[PDB]
């Protein structure tokens, strides 16, 4: 008796398993896939890494509180110091990835609270700075691993200097949206209820074939809390959320010497 | 020299013509098309795609995250626990919905509405929940004995943790208008405890659940227009 | 091709639940009302013809206002009235730009269309005779004007249209020119990557579509010389998508924009009216 | 060279076209393109879900 | 398809009696002259071909006048000449009005037409340059202009023509845009149900079409900027109806209109002047 | 595609018609429609009345 | 550019004329048909 | 005299237009042409 | 006497021409001239020169 | 009639050798 609420994933030398999930979400019904020779543009041999690059990647877990506003994350960038993948990324010009996203956040039949998990094509963020417009420093845009965090308030910096960084309004989606639209892009929920697990398979999204990694994310990862977490016994109790991300049909092109980004 | 003659309309400009003109770029090899994911083809699709309901937009919490989360608890209040009138386009919580935000750039309307709900307490809490919509032309329900005598589904919290109430479209006119107006009147949806939610000890006893919104099949918009949502003062550069 | 019908039905009473679902799964509600009341058949003839991409975008939108007038210049400030440019784009005006920025990708042939409206600046400096408006297209790279009759107006290679005041707005129609397989409205990266150890400033570098897009100039000028009477006049630039594909559906703007980018206002954050009551019809 | 077609029905239902110009840009609308399929957006989930049967087992 | 011949018929001496009905049937009198009297065979080649309703209807009849100016305006109320909105109907003139009033429903599209005039308010404050009218509609909800020159204006989605005077009288069709399957020219009815006990104020609430009917608004401005001399200008909207059909015929009005509804008055209720005598040719 | 009729005669006797435009809104007026059959205003009776016969029996 | 010329009439606006012209709502989806009583097709029919 | 409509470009000179103009000299004979070595057709060949 | 040609492809692909004029010169631009060989300008050797043989012997 | 498209090819060990001219014949 197969359930979609059990379900496996193996990538490369990584497998994942979930006792209660919700079905899983392949974003635009697109499965990634590599680039077809009809559609090529660089014209150089491809390096396709393999099972070196596509498996999963666990990035540092974060702590849900009923205080928490969320969480953002950034792709190829949350994985750019990940193993081989991240070598890959950084000793090419140019990269093409799909994902598979599982977003794991168990608890117990005694808590309560909704994640919505999104993920975004192209999710351009607003400044911190009403002085300068489209004004964020590339180190604050790229994060890395560990990812930003939502806010439930505005507070632009007066000096233009000191907000070269994301204003992440919550109700707002960061980016002049209400969030309750946040929908239309694809999704799932984590309901402590229903289900512990978010799975999410992206196929490469850009208005090219293939692009400039360090230059240019192509997806964003969004966790809000749609309804706060909750715990009669004790409601400053925290539950991790963890991040789990695979890399799949990656392909470089324009090797070189290694790309070695700015770090302030 | 072969003999014409202008019509009125001659040398008009129309902004929603439909006419040739001289390419300033001939010859012009456009960059070969790819495919690329998500295509869409009709504003209808969209329409189609769930989108919360800021309910709960009172003061304090309109404009904030918390505009979205329907209070409940286990108390069995015999008020209503929403209350919202069938005016997707026009309405301060509908209007800012995905649906909504289309039919802003329309000025007819026809089809069903979805209503669909997510619970968010414990997996320990259980429930019956009443969902109805009241065609219009009678008092509004403020009460489960006037709303249950309207189109209505009884909700019991479980395993599947969404239910669909629809609005099936009901209406005098084959449009109605997107915006409020007495004549397009589309009714009330109202909700009650049709029980009690209930939870055992070391449980939390208020909870929220969401409501999404979208578009049936049936659905469809006429007349393009200008939305109200958007405007500027001067212009960027 | 016409939207859905409305068959039949009757009650149940069945252990087929298709008012229950789970949207956690990142499926919307599915369920119509023929799954939960009983009823009627409908034949529906009534058609989405007016929300297919090409429909929504379907009409000539003004895009910018320019300035431009001819007197005779004597000071520095005065010479550069003569002419003027602009950096061609959808987002010096809100509403088109909303529209386009209902997806992340798209794809289309523009028809430009102008509107050219002209006033006489005071009563007693004699009359002026009808004029001639030049509106030339500098791709990027071709080199700019500095005065209203230099040499960059020859536009051997540059498109012109020459419109004369009077006369039908003029129009033409513009290719699908982006080096990408499509336009982005939203790029969520850089131009360049800053590297370590650069003395390179990335103290004052921006973010996003800004930082990577250039369509060229539009530059105006009267063709006329000077009459005694000073005539200011006013470009109304249209666009009209044709042609159109779009991808990735994003949400709508919510609240006042303020640059070109995707970036907020303090004062303008509150788009909603809050409700008396969670109970108000 | 004139295509032929049904116009927009209203309240010799056919309307002649002839392109007059070299580039594709040129030409008017495109015809009515009725593609539709909300799938990818309303419901892009890996396994079938009958609106029937349980969404989750 | 011609009007009805008349047959060669002599007279009659039988039980047959054809000159006598009954009215109180419903049934108008059918009889025609070869029932009551002797007749020549006549062809008849004439046809109704002038009284179908599209030839009835088959005109461009003015509906309204507007009025809009374009001069510096300094005080609130000069402002509002700058531009000028109008509630589209039929009942703001009488002809036109009282030919579709023949019939209670009626299902057409329209040709619209506009004929547009200007004239000098004074002598001595100079010229003006040649105007571009803008009329642009705004149906049903769409946001509506405080100003002549707000962003309203730019019409990336409401449908807007823009003339140039001295051109040729501008023309669009509109499609039959009724809500329901033919318009009303008759609604015996209100727009929602006052219920008992309310406290909503049904002292002040109207009653009919007008509660009901809605199909938006034309808005009108000079696109030029001011000019030293004062250019006040006129626009005539002309409706055609055409496709047409009509269904229920109604008496026509017989006495003086007096709104947009049926109501009559006082002064003006005697359509008839009597006769000397019931006896006079 | 061009419609050819008979145009209204007066005092070579057909007409050509092309359809320029996508929308049935904008052609011009429909030709003559000779339909007509006052019965339902004129004589809208239940039971048929024979002119020749009495209207009451 | 096809050779032509202007006749008398040209950009005269007749009351009766019978051209065409562009539609301000491209491809709008008129209300479907339904039948209603009492259809008239001409006046004739009224002055009987 | 047929009925036409002027639309939006009228009378413009757009400087990448491409119509048909009449001849200033009708009945040119123009010179024969004769082969000549070295012609081009495209710009990249000379890029080549 | 009308020519019927493929219309450059952009982002119903003919276009149809007639010659008004009596003098060619009227005429509008040339139909696409894709002919190329630039091996008079870039290889105009008296004796072939296979690319992976030596250019000299 | 397109610019020039690109074949899948690898690598080579060979006495054939196209990257080596002589630009002294006008070539």
């Amino acid at each position: 008796g197969y359930s979609d609420r059990v379900r496996q994933i193996t990538l490369g030398n990584s497998t994942i398993t979930t006792q209660e999930a919700a079905n899983a979400v392949v974003a635009y019904g697109e499965w990634p896939s590599y680039l077809d020779d009809k559609e090529a543009n660089p014209i150089d041999a491809p390096t396709e890494p393999d099972v070196s690059s596509n498996r999963f990647y666990t990035l540092d877990s974060v702590q849900w509180k009923s205080t928490s506003r969320g969480w953002w994350w950034k792709l190829p960038d949350a994985l750019k110091d990940m193993g081989m993948f991240g070598q890959n990324m950084y000793y090419h010009y140019l990269g093409r990835s799909g994902y598979t996203v599982h977003v794991q956040c168990n608890a117990s039949k005694f808590h309560q609270g909704a994640l919505g998990v999104f993920a975004i094509p192209e999710y351009v963020m607003a400044c911190n700075t009403e002085a300068k417009t489209s004004y964020v420093s590339y180190v604050n845009a790229n994060p890395g691993e560990k990812g930003g965090v939502f806010d439930n308030a505005y507070n632009p910096s007066a000096e233009a200097s000191e907000g070269r960084k994301f204003a992440a309004l919550d109700y707002l989606l960061g980016c002049g949206v209400l969030a309750g639209n946040a929908f239309v892009y694809p999704h799932q929920i984590i309901n402590l209820r229903t289900n512990n697990s978010a799975t999410l398979v992206l196929p490469y999204v850009n208005s090219l074939a293939i692009d400039c990694m360090a230059k240019h994310n192509n997806w964003g990862l969004v966790i809000l809390p749609l309804c706060k977490l909750d715990y009669a016994p004790n409601s400053s109790t925290e539950i991790p959320i963890t991040v789990t991300i695979a890399p799949m049909f990656t392909e470089f092109n324009g090797l070189r010497n290694i790309t070695v980004p700015a770090t302030q | 020299g072969l003999p014409t003659m202008l019509t009125p309309g001659s040398s008009q400009f129309l902004t929603s013509d439909d006419f040739q003109s001289p390419c300033a770029l001939p010859n012009f090899d456009v960059t070969p098309p790819i495919h690329i994911p998500g295509e869409v083809f009709n504003m209808m699709e969209l329409a189609e795609i769930d989108s919360m309901i800021p309910m709960n937009s009172v003061t304090g919490k309109a404009n904030t995250m918390e505009m979205y989360p329907i209070p409940l608890d286990d108390k069995g209040s015999a008020t209503p626990i929403f209350s919202i009138s069938l005016s997707p386009a026009s309405d301060k919580r509908l209007q800012y919905t995905m649906l909504g935000e289309i039919l802003n750039y329309y000025t007819h309307w026809t089809g069903s509405l979805r209503f669909t709900f997510l619970f968010c307490g414990s997996m320990m809490a259980t429930g019956k929940i009443l969902l109805s919509y009241s065609p219009p032309g009678a008092k509004p329900p403020t009460t489960r004995k006037d709303a249950m005598l309207g189109t209505h589904i009884i909700w019991d919290l479980g395993l599947q943790s969404s239910c669909t109430m629809l609005a099936p479209w009901i209406s005098n006119t084959v449009y109605r208008r997107c915006i409020k107006d007495d004549f397009t009147e589309g009714g009330y949806i109202t909700c009650f405890y049709q029980t009690r939610i209930v939870v055992p000890s070391g449980t939390p006893t208020s909870m929220f659940m969401l409501a999404f919104v979208s578009a049936c099949p049936d659905f469809s918009v006429r007349l393009l227009r200008d939305t109200n949502h958007i405007s500027q003062r001067t212009l960027f550069a | 091709p016409t939207a859905q019908s409305t068959p039949l039905t009757s009650g149940v009473n069945s252990q087929e639940v298709p008012a229950l679902t789970a949207v956690e799964t990142g499926a919307s509600g599915q369920a119509v009302p023929s799954d939960v009341i009983e009823t009627r058949h409908v034949v529906n003839y009534k058609t989405r013809s007016e929300s297919t991409l090409e429909s929504f975008f379907g009409r000539s939108a003004c895009v910018t206002i320019l300035e431009v007038e001819n007197f005779n210049a004597t000071t520095d400030a005065d010479r550069k009235k003569q002419f003027t440019t602009w950096a061609i784009t959808y987002t010096d005006t809100v509403q088109l730009r909303r529209k386009l920025e209902f997806f992340t990708y798209s794809r289309f042939d523009l028809e430009m269309t102008f509107v050219i409206t002209e006033r006489y600046y005071a009563s007693n400096t004699g009359h002026a005779r009808n004029q001639v408006y030049q509106l030339m297209y500098i791709p990027p790279g071709a080199p700019r004007p500095t005065a209203w009759d230099d040499y960059t107006w020859q536009s051997s290679s540059n498109p012109s249209v020459f419109y004369t005041y009077g006369s039908a707005p003029p129009r033409m129609s513009i290719p699908y020119v982006g080096i990408a397989n499509a336009y982005s409205h939203f790029y969520d990266g850089f131009a360049r990557v800053p590297l370590k150890d650069e003395t390179v400033d990335s103290g004052d570098t921006y973010y996003g579509l800004v930082t990577i897009n250039d369509f060229g100039t539009l530059a105006v000028r009267v063709v006329n010389e000077y009459n005694p009477a000073r005539i200011t006049s006013k470009i109304r630039v249209y666009m009209k998508p044709k042609h159109v594909r779009c991808w990735c559906p994003r949400p709508p703007r919510a609240v006042p924009y303020r640059g070109e980018g995707v970036d907020f206002k303090q004062d303008s954050i509150t788009p909603l009216t809050a409700v008396e009551n969670i109970n108000t019809f | 060279g004139a295509q032929v077609s049904s116009q927009k029905v209203g309240a010799t239902v056919n309307y002649t076209t002839i392109n007059y110009y070299k580039d594709s840009a040129s030409n008017a609308a495109s015809k009515l393109d009725f593609s539709q399929d909300p799938s990818k957006f309303t419901e892009p989930v890996k396994d079938i879900m009958i609106k029937t049967a349980p969404a989750l087992n």
